[PDB]
Order: structure tokens, then C-alpha cells, then sequence
């Protein structure tokens, strides 16, 4: 699905700005 | 996981934080 | 230090079009 | 880390996949 | 609205790339 | 408002414009 | 000058997300 | 500013919602 | 297409980080 | 041209480099 | 030298936004 | 190039222009 990868693309940069120091885990499957 | 959670529909900052490490 | 901060934006970025499907875990410095 | 070794020198593909799941 | 929101975050960016230094505003309600 | 506008539809750097201070 | 027009670039996408439906005004240096 | 004080210096959540509406 | 100028978006940035140093083309028409 | 192959579907990185210089 | 590449980045998105159906050849140092 | 003249000045819309199809 390219929504959902559209999606995901916005989703990590969400997180790491959300995060910052203690960094993130992106996992989709 | 985060795809089917804060993808179909908008996630709060709080919600976000439950993928932090 | 600020410059690093956008690098990081940067760098998530590429991972997640790395990565696709594996996912990654983002440790910062 | 990552940070340290991307962020001085430019990482290729081949790099940055050594940081996947 | 997800779809809205991927489209108001590339909304800011054009925004900001075509004002320069008058700024912008940007307000969804 | 611009959401709207410029969303529903593809917008000029022209329209774009109107949003400017 | 170039790194803060980046920089700029990338304090709008944070404000878009920390603001939500609030809404912000961007007023550059 | 803004830029001058969050191109200067990272700014966090708390500091970037002193600037919306 | 709105959807349409998105993916566009996100192609060209795709584009930049895979080819690199010879460059890319990017023409919708 | 890539509008019509790599937006309604999901290109590889392989797949991208067709449009590469 | 990383600091190009990130304003390189930023280049293509405005010329993306720029050309629109034009299109445009990116073309690297 | 444009890397050589954009990357060390700020580029406006006119100059940006100069670069498309
Ligand atoms: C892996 O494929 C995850 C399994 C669930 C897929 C959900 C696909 C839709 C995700 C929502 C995308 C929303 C885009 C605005
Ligand atoms: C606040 O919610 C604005 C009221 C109108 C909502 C419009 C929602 C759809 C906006 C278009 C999004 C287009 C995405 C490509
Ligand atoms: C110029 O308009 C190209 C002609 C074909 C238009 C295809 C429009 C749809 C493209 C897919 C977009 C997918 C977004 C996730
Ligand atoms: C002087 C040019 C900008 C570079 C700043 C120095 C490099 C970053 C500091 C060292 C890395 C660790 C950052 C810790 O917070
Ligand atoms: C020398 C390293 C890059 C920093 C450039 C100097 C800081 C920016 C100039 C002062 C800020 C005002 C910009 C006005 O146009
Ligand atoms: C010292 C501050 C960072 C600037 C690095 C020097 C400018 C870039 C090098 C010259 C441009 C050509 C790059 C070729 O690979
Ligand atoms: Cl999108
Ligand atoms: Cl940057
Ligand atoms: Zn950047
Ligand atoms: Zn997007």
C-alpha cells in the first residue's frame, strides 16, 4: 500500500522529533 | 504495532510515546 | 547542538526507505 | 552509533542498511 | 482526518519556501 | 481556510501567496 | 544564509506537529 | 525569534508551544 | 491529483538519496 | 513515466534506479 | 561532506514544488 | 551548478526556475 508507506514516512519523523534522546523503534511487520 | 494504530487514525504525542525506546 | 538534530532527521528518513519492512532501531549518540 | 559515523562522513545504501531489523 | 493532516504538513513547507521572510500563518480551525 | 482550499485542490505559489503575513 | 533557511525548514514541520489545530504564526528573524 | 533562540540552541516540545496560537 | 503531487513529493526525495552522484529526472508529463 | 509506476505501486530501490542519470 | 547533501535534499523538494509539470534534471556537484 | 550556486547562497523562486524543464 503507498498510503500506508506515505504514512509511515510521516510517522518516523513524528517520532523522532517526539523522542529525541532515547531514540525510537519503527517496525511495521 | 504503530502502522494500524496511528495510521488510520491521528496519534497524539502521548500516544507516540509508546514507541520510544 | 542543532546541526546534528537535522542530520538525525535526515538519517531516519533514509533508514526507513532502507529498511522498508525489517523496521530499525534509532539510537542516538 | 549511527550519529557518529553518518553525520561526519556521507553513508551509502550499504551503510545505512547495516542498521535495519 | 490522516490524510488531511499529510497534506497540511506539506502545506507548511510550500508555505514557507514561497513567503521567505514576510512568514506565514497557518490555521485549520 | 487554506485546508479547505489548497487540499481539495492543487494550488498556485500565486494562491499560495494569500497566506503570507 | 543557507543553514538557517534548513533550519527554518525544519522549525515549521515541529511546529505544525506540536500545534495541531491551534494553529501558529511564523515570523522569521 | 524563533530562529534565533531554536537555531541556536534545540528546542523541546514545551519551548516550541510557546509559539502557536 | 492532489494524491498524485503527495507521491511526487515523496519520489523526488527517494530519487535524491538512491542515485546520488549522477543524479536524477523527475517529469510527471 | 514514474508517476504512473512507482505511485500505484510500491517501487524497489532497484526500480528507482531506472530513473537515474 | 554531509552538509551538502542535506542542502541538496532541500533542493530538489523546491524544485520539485518550483517546476511542477515541467519537470527538472538535478545535476550534482 | 545549481549545488554550487544554491548551497552557498539562498536561491529565490526566479533562480530556482532557471533549473526546470
Ligand atoms: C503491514 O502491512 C501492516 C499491516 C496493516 C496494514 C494497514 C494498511 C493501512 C495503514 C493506514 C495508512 C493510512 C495512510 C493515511
Ligand atoms: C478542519 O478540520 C478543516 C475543515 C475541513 C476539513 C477538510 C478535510 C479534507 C481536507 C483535504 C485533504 C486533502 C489531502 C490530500
Ligand atoms: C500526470 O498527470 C501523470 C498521468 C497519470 C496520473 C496518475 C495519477 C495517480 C498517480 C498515483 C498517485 C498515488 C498516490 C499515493
Ligand atoms: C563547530 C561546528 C558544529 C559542530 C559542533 C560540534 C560537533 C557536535 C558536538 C560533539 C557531538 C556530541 C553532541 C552531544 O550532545
Ligand atoms: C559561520 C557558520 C554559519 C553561521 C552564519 C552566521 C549566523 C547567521 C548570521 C546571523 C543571523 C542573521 C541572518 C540575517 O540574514
Ligand atoms: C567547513 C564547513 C563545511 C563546508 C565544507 C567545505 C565545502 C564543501 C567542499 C567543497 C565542495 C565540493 C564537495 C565535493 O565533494
Ligand atoms: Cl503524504
Ligand atoms: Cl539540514
Ligand atoms: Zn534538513
Ligand atoms: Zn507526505
Amino acid at each position: 500500500f503507498v498510503n500506508q508507506h506515505l504514512c509511515g514516512s510521516h510517522l518516523v519523523e513524528a517520532l523522532y522529533l517526539v523522542c529525541g534522546e532515547r531514540g525510537f523503534f519503527y517496525t511495521p511487520k | 504495532g504503530i502502522v494500524e494504530q496511528c495510521c488510520t487514525s491521528i496519534c497524539s504525542l502521548y500516544q507516540l510515546e509508546n514507541y520510544c525506546n
